[PDB]
């Protein structure tokens, strides 16, 4: 049994690399500042060090790990995008224009908030934008500003019709993309006749698989699914934070303030500590929480390097590993 | 003191290593005050007094 | 609730855009006041969200006003080993800030200098420098980077891009390996 | 039957509101779909332009226990028309009207053994002059022993006879008629708040809703915050001494002439115990989408 | 089942797919392993392959 | 109880994503080594696979 007629099939793959870094003050937190609060959190004492030490170690393994991904991912040589690139070829969506306008699509279709990176002090003088104070935690920026990462794919993209032409990195193949393409199709069962009269069929097969895509991002793509359920899961472990202050923990007020001015000394020392130690509580499984999704991350993270290490860079002959098909 | 005596207390030593570390972030002052809501109507005593 | 004497004092006009304690008969807290469009049900005077926090509220003076926090200054802080060496990074806020309305326990001196705005906010105790450093051992946010010496000063440098090396492409028959 | 979707008698939260949030909350409402305690108010009869002996019903020998309130539906009619109720042979426009509820705590059997007298203080909600007049009052009530009258003879029921066209004429109103129509039947004592509330009539179908907590007894209406909408809303707090057990209502008839007989508005009542309900606040405040959880 | 309060909910595929399943699988083994590719299939006989 | 069900949420949560990623390897193994004859030392079968 033979096949007849073909196309080029496209499949999205979504891999999370690194959760938001994300770090709180603790007594700022859990004691909103308050003097009576503070000499009660002092007997309990190391333990927003330890949560401290926890985050901070999370971070920095975090921070290893995206250090480690994007310069195993950078290629040694590379070759410059200009418009035109591809021949007849009509990958210019995937042309930079810096940011990629696939990249420009797929964060507009997708709800991010921007934690007010220039002004959110202004933000919420005169405007999770405003809420990332209202409780106090810092929402830290990545490693590397937008630029690199646009530097990087752009390298990526400009070395893969290079780098995948022999055995061995060592040298580079900056080979124009249509005989790339060409060469790679053929080495998968592929009569060379066959590709070397039917260019103008395959390449225009090539455009209307890389264009059907464009419309594509809606409910049915499962990558674009995975991406919300990444930014809900952030969204919804800060909210956790966010909205635990509700919580009285069997107190009759969600406010310090309101408690030390309310009511009779000694039974408000009950209260406040009750509350410390609801707090802390959440904190602590905040903690635990926070060191899970730190170890999917880098597992992901290690994941995704050997995915774009492999079939990325070369043409891989596992049937099926990163993509359905012949890839 | 300083953040720094904090830091060298929350690692229980007098020697931390190099780097970035999140410490108690600061509170502005408040300015004032502001009391006015619908009131105006007084209490009744006088069979009180 | 009780009353006081106002003149002036006790007006959202008068202190409009600053940091008050509210205290509006029954409901108190800090915040920032600020002039809104009318949102909601005016007799209730009492806006919520979903997380029971106050909103805004209906003026007998005026009408709505919102207020969100009494928002301060988020502080970080850069340290150096084997070089007695920190600085201070304040993220997210323009240098606008300055040593006057402190709270917690102090803040330390560097020496005597101008607040450097930055991408991740403002930054105290760090001088400009044209120099960029591919080897960034304290990764301080974005694309910034703090440098040592070897009693010196605290560097900020720009962390750069390691550019690869480029290859021209041909659009003749030939090639360049 | 009340759709909770379309927004139909929801109580408000009393103190704090919201906007544009769909939101969970712990309140009074009644059931889905509840088809209601009907009673209807139908004219007397009438000979030409004499007002004949009145034409009620049986509502009065009825009581039911108070719980944690009710809520009564107005002009669920709706600007219509509709046929005479005590004479099906002739329709007429149909015009809103106002009920008139009397609460208390205790039971007991009139004269003649008729179950529905009611003994210490009562707190009485009498509409009057055409009803622009609300009048309510937590005071003390004596039978009368005459002729058709609650401790006397021939005696089944009181009521309110009610006369628009010496009543409903352009100002005067007659100076609470109806009031004047209680005191008939009834002996008056030991009042406490005397209420007026001076309002508006139209034909626009509206809501009432009447509880009682440690404040004393709460008056909700529409009314005064929400004319054009349907939302409900606090509006009053009458300081009342004990908590209520029982309730009923007060029968109403018109003295109207034949060849003029008017179609009056038939309300619904609703029973109110604590659910839990997912509340769409709008941006202005006001609630049009609601759904239940029991 | 109900006396605790849980429900075991039903295995998503039946019996019978995991046997056409694995009866396709058995099938293609046979053939596919032989020359690399997988456009064409090449049902050899079992002892060939 | 509300403790013991919060418990039970977790430790399924766990169970859940560690079967899943197992069914990951299962796949990798079963489109590597199963529908084509492999060459890695050991990776799906003691001795030469
Ligand atoms: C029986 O007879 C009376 C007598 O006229 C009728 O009264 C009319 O009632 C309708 C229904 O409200 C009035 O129509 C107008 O509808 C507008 C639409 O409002 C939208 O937005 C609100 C707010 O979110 C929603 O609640 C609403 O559902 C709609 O989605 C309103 O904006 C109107 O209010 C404005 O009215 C006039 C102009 O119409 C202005 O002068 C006012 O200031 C106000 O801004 C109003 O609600 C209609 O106006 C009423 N007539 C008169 C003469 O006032 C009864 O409706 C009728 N019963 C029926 C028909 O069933
Ligand atoms: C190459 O692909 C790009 C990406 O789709 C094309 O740009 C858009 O093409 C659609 C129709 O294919 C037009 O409706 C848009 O107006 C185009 N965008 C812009 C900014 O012009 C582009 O036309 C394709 N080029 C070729 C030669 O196929
Ligand atoms: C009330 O909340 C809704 C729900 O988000 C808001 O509706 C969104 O409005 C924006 C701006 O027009 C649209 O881009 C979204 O698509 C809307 N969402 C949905 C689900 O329709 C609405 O704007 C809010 N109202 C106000 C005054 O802020
Ligand atoms: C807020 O100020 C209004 C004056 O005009 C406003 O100007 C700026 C401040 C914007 O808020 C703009 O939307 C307005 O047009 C007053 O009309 C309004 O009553 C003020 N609000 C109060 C007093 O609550
Ligand atoms: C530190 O220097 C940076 C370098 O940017 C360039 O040089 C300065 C003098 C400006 O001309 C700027 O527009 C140039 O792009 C500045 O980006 C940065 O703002 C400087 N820091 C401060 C606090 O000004
Ligand atoms: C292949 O498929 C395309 C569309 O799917 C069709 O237009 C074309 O005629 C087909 N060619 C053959 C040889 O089947
Ligand atoms: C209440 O009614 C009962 C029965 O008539 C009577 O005995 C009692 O004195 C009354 N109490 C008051 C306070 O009116
Ligand atoms: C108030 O109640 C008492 C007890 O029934 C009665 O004696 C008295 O006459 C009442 N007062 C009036 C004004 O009727
Ligand atoms: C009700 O209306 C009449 C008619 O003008 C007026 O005299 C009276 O004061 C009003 N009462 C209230 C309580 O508004």
């Amino acid at each position: 049994s033979i096949p007849t007629n073909f196309s080029f099939g496209v499949t999205q793959e979504y891999i999370q690399t690194t959760i938001q870094k994300v770090t709180v003050d603790c007594k700022q937190y859990v004691c909103n500042g308050f003097q009576k609060c503070e000499q009660l959190l002092r007997e309990y004492g190391q333990f927003c060090s330890k949560i401290n030490q926890a985050l901070h170690g999370a971070n920095l393994r975090q921070d290893d790990s995206v250090r480690n991904l994007f310069a195993s991912v950078k290629s040694s040589q590379s070759s410059p995008i200009i418009p035109g690139f591809g021949g007849d070829f009509n990958l210019t969506l995937l042309e930079p224009v810096a940011r990629s306008a696939i990249e420009d699509l797929l964060f507009d279709k997708v709800t991010i908030a921007d934690p007010g990176y220039m002004q959110g002090y202004d933000d919420c003088m005169q405007q999770l934008i405003c809420a990332q104070y209202v409780a106090g935690y810092k929402v830290l920026p990545p490693l590397m500003d937008v630029n690199m990462e646009a530097a990087y794919t752009s390298s990526l993209l400009g070395s893969i019709a290079g780098v995948g032409w022999t055995a061995g990195l060592s040298s580079f193949a900056a080979i124009p993309f249509a005989q790339s393409i060409f060469y790679r199709l053929n080495g998968v069962g592929i009569t060379q006749q066959v590709l070397s009269e039917n260019q103008k069929l395959i390449a225009n097969k090539f455009n209307q698989a890389l264009g059907a895509m464009q419309t594509g991002f809606t409910t049915t793509n499962e990558a674009f699914q995975k991406v919300q359920d990444a930014v809900n899961n952030n969204a919804q472990a800060l909210s956790k934070l966010a909205s635990e202050l509700s919580n009285t923990f069997g107190a009759i007020s969600a406010s310090i303030g309101d408690i030390i001015q309310r009511l009779d000394p000694p039974e408000q020392d009950a209260q406040i500590d009750r509350l410390i130690n609801g707090r802390l509580t959440t904190l602590n499984a905040f903690v635990a929480q926070q060191l899970v999704r730190s170890e999917s991350a880098a597992l992901s993270a290690q994941l995704a390097k050997d995915k774009v290490n492999e079939c990325v860079k070369a043409q891989s002959k596992r049937s099926g590993f990163c993509g359905q098909g012949t890839h | 003191f300083n953040d720094l005596s904090q830091l060298h207390c929350s690692y229980e030593s007098f020697d931390v290593e190099s780097g970035v570390y999140s410490v108690s972030s600061f509170e502005a002052k408040p300015s004032g005050s502001v009391v006015e809501q619908a009131e105006g109507v007084e209490c009744d005593f006088s069979p009180l007094l | 609730c009780p009353k006081l004497e106002f003149a002036n004092d006790t007006k959202i006009a008068s202190q409009l855009g600053n940091c008050v304690e509210y205290s509006l008969y029954g409901v108190s807290g800090r915040g920032v006041f600020q002039n809104c469009t009318a949102v909601g049900v005016r007799q209730q005077r009492f806006v919520y969200d979903a997380y029971q926090n106050l909103v805004g509220y209906y003026s007998d003076d005026g009408n709505y006003y919102c207020l969100r926090a009494c928002v301060s200054v988020p502080v970080s802080v850069i340290y150096d080993k084997e070089t007695k060496t920190h600085a201070t990074l304040f993220g997210s806020v323009a240098c606008e800030h300055i040593s006057s309305t402190m709270s917690q326990y102090s803040r330390s001196t560097r020496s005597m200098y101008g607040p450097l705005q930055t991408p991740v906010g403002c930054v105290l105790g760090l001088v400009n420098s044209s120099l960029f450093v591919e080897d960034c051992k304290l990764p301080l946010g974005q694309s910034l980077c703090a440098l040592p010496d070897t009693p010196g000063e605290m560097r900020l440098a720009s962390i750069a891009f390691n550019h690869p090396i480029q290859v021209d492409q041909l659009n003749s028959s030939y090639f360049k390996l | 039957p009340i759709d909770v979707s379309k927004a139909d008698g929801i109580i408000y939260p009393q103190g704090r509101t919201y906007s544009n949030i769909t939101i969970t909350y712990q309140g009074l409402f009644p059931y889905q779909g509840d088809h209601g305690d009907m009673y209807v108010y139908s004219a007397g009869h009438a000979t030409g332009t004499t007002p004949q002996k009145l034409f009620v019903a049986n509502y009065s020998q009825d009581v039911k226990q108070f719980a944690n309130g009710f809520v009564v539906r107005i002009g669920a009619a709706a600007n219509s028309t509709g046929t005479v109720i005590i004479s099906p042979s002739t329709s007429a426009t149909i015009r809103k009207i106002y009920p008139a509820f009397m609460l208390g705590s205790s039971v007991g059997n009139f004269s003649d053994g008729k179950m529905g007298r009611f003994f210490n203080h009562t707190l009485v909600l009498l509409p009057d002059g055409c009803g622009t007049l609300l009048r309510a009052f937590y005071c003390i009530l004596e039978p009368r022993s005459g002729n058709h009258c609650p401790a006397g003879n021939s005696y089944t029921s009181f009521a309110t006879y009610h006369t628009p066209a010496t009543d409903c004429s352009d100002g005067n109103y007659n100076r609470n008629a109806s009031l004047n129509s209680f005191k008939e039947y009834f002996n008056l004592r030991n009042c406490t708040f005397m209420y007026t509330y001076n309002i508006t009539e139209d034909e626009i179908l509206e809501w009432f809703g009447i509880t009682q907590t440690a404040q004393g007894v709460h008056l909700f209406s529409s009314r005064y915050v929400d004319l054009y909408g349907g939302n409900m809303f606090q509006f009053a707090t009458l300081p009342v001494y004990d908590t209520i057990k029982y309730y009923s209502i007060i029968p109403h008839s018109i003295r109207s002439i034949q060849s003029d007989r008017k179609a009056w508005a038939a309300f619904y009542v609703y029973k109110l115990q604590p659910l839990t309900f997912l509340l769409d606040f709008s941006v202005d405040g006001y609630i049009r989408r609601a759904i239940d959880c029991g």
